[PDB]
């Protein structure tokens, strides 16, 4: 116990903290490993996604080397302090700590060879831009891009440890809407005017789940069209009738569209479901538009042929309308 | 709880069925024991289908896919070799359980399948 | 991936088109690269248009944009001198890789294209 | 090394941090520049937005000048500690 503590105050003694390890000789190298606890919601509004996991990273340290006390020692908060560590960061956080509750989840691992295994609980919110331009039925990557913040590759180099292996806990992530499709790990050396850094990227590409959407958004829109089409089978001369009924499907569809655009993410762009809501918009506008042609020609100013023709073309219209943007968005 | 039932047993496919309360353990492991071997972990799906993992022997040779709407999970194999003659378990995980590899984590196991090549 | 194509080598213009995945390697470069010196940089789009960027030999000579069309950045080369023969090369980089001017910043690289005069 | 660390701390003895370098000179030429990261939101509610950067500062101290060690000291952010920055 004593002979332990006298130990790591000798350990302690002589360190040079403002040093990394083999500050003249060949760089350090630090293997990473991260262990995904959950992937949290996922904003397309703010284009960001808020992850939890316990990363370690392992490296050599040869000042820190004891011989004897058999036991590899665990300093925990305080004399955890007094040892250098890599300055990773994560290149596109936007908010992230390390969990407080009930003691500081940090854990420093010192190994009788000298080496030095630094683990930590961090939920970390990161940037993920997004492109809603097939949405919903759009795929995303998400990105993790860890980096040294001072040092170079010629004073620090990272890598995976354990290759491919080094992320575990893929599985575990359950997102509502989303399905993880894969996983990549990547290293890379990032270029700037300083030099060249070390850079390692843990990617995910998300599927959409687009079930929600076609029960909500695709299925009533198509309904009201064909409620429209209604009035081409409804007697010409019931006036009150159809002008009620086209005015009301038009009615039924701004209300669907706005209260589907208050419901969704604002996503102040473009997207394939306004598209589609906006072609079944102009397809009732204009079955209001025949009746209004319907009735000043006949009746105004042996089922009439405009009706007639009506029948056959908003029906099939409509069909490659639906052929159009499924094949082009599909 | 949940119940689990193997079925089936050179294209074979294994086939796991659940009952109960699947959502509570999510995660499902199919592990394999050769006469007087220990039980060894051959791989693992999620609940929503994607990320499956398989272990370094097996890797490419076995695909495991799920549907979630009759709650089954098959497992494929497409070349088999004679040391895969095994008695094949299936096991189901909890959300925070642990580790993949390690059969005491697995709570509801199997009765297990019999292969034979 | 992405694939990269150059085409059309007083003003010249320089259309490089871009097919696959172009939203995860937003921001495209212009490289020359004349026989017997080294690969240099010109200029960068970002992937919204405009916020245009040039190297200091080629400022206010040359402007490049991108319409987007069918995915297409052209250089709109202008005020050509005979020290801009090179070959001409169109580049895409990723959201996260650093300074514009390096070349092994950038990930994907297309044929090129050659211009004498 | 044992040398670097000598001249690291003969370096930090005889500063005080209280006082600007060329207390009693002229003004003292402070470079900066900026590297944007990205532009996170722009809230017309709050008329204000989120902005993302990596903030570099250039100066001068001849308190803290040193040879014998050809190289650059990239230290840590721990040093700052001890050294006067500016007000910025
Ligand atoms: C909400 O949802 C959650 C979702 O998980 C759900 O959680 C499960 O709840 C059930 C109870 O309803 C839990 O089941 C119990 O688990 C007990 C602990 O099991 C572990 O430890 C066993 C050994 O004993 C431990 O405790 C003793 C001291 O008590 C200690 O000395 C030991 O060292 C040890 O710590 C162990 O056997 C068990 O299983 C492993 O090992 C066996 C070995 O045979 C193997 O067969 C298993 O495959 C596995 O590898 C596990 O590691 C357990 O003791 C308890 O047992 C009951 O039944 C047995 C007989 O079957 C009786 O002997 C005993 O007295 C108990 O009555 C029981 O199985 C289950 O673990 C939860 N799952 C998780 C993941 O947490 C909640 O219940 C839900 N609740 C609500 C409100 O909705
Ligand atoms: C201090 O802790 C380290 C681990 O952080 C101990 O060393 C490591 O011990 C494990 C367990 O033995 C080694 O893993 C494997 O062991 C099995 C044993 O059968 C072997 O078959 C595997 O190939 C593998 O080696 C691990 O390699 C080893 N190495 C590391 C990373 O340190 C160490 O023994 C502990 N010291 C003491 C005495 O407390
Ligand atoms: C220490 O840093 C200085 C400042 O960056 C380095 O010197 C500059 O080096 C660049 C790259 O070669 C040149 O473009 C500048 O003209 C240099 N300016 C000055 C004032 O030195 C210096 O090289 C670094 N030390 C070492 C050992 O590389
Ligand atoms: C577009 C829905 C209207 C269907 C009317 C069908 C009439 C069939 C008459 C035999
Ligand atoms: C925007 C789609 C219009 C379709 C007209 C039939
Ligand atoms: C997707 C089904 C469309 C049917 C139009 C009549």
């Amino acid at each position: 116990m004593s002979f332990v503590k006298e130990t790591v105050d000798k350990l302690l003694k002589g360190y040079d903290i403002r040093l990394r390890p083999d500050f003249g000789g060949p760089p350090v190298c630090v293997g990473m490993n991260i262990d995904i606890a959950s992937i949290d919601m996922v904003s397309e509004v703010n284009m960001d996604y808020t992850l939890t996991m316990y990363f370690q990273q392992y490296w050599r340290d040869k000042r820190l080397a004891y011989s004897g006390i058999p036991l590899n020692l665990t300093l925990d908060n305080r004399v955890a302090d007094q040892l250098w560590v890599p300055d990773t960061y994560f290149l596109n956080d936007k908010k992230s700590f390390v969990h407080g509750v009930t003691v500081k989840n940090r854990m420093i691992r010192l190994h009788p060879d000298g080496t030095v295994l630094y683990g930590l609980r961090i939920t970390t919110t990161a940037a993920c831009m997004m492109d809603l331009r097939r949405y919903p039925l759009d795929e995303q990557n998400c990105t993790l891009e860890i980096e040294s913040y001072g040092y170079t590759t010629d004073d620090i180099e990272f890598y995976w440890r354990g290759g491919d292996k080094a992320v575990t806990g893929v599985e575990r992530i359950e997102l509502p809407q989303f399905s993880i499709v894969e996983h990549r790990l990547v290293s890379r050396n990032v270029v700037f005017a300083t030099g060249a850094y070390p850079r390692l990227s843990l990617s995910f590409r998300l599927k959409r789940n687009i079930g929600y959407f076609i029960l909500q958004t695709y299925m009533p829109s198509i309904l009201i069209t064909i409620l429209s089409w209604v009035s081409f089978w409804i007697n010409y001369d019931a006036s009150a009738a159809r002008v009620a009924l086209g005015i009301t499907t038009v009615l039924t569809m701004t209300t669907i569209n706005t209260h589907l655009r208050e419901t969704l993410p604002k996503i102040p762009y473009v997207k394939a479901i306004d598209m589609y809501l906006m072609g079944c918009f102009v397809f009732v506008f204009l079955a209001l538009l025949e009746y209004a042609f319907v009735n000043y020609i006949f009746f105004g100013r042996d089922v009439n042929a405009i009706d007639r023709w009506s029948r056959i073309v908003f029906p099939f219209t409509f069909s490659l309308f639906n052929l159009v943007y499924w094949l082009y968005y599909v | 709880q949940v119940q689990l039932v193997e079925s089936g047993g050179g294209s074979l496919r294994l086939s796991c069925a659940a009952s109960g309360h699947t959502f509570n353990y999510p995660i499902m492991g199919w592990f394999r024991q050769a006469p007087g071997k220990e039980r060894e972990f051959v791989g693992a799906i999620s609940w929503s289908g994607g990320s499956t993992s398989y272990a370094d022997s097996v890797k490419d040779r076995f695909t495991i896919s799920r549907d979630n709407a009759k709650n089954t999970v098959y497992l494929e194999m497409n070349n088999l070799k004679p040391e895969d003659t095994a008695v094949y378990y299936c096991a189901a995980k909890g959300r925070y359980s642990g580790g993949l590899y390690y059969p005491t984590n697995y709570d509801y196991w199997g009765q297990g399948t019999q292969v034979t090549v």
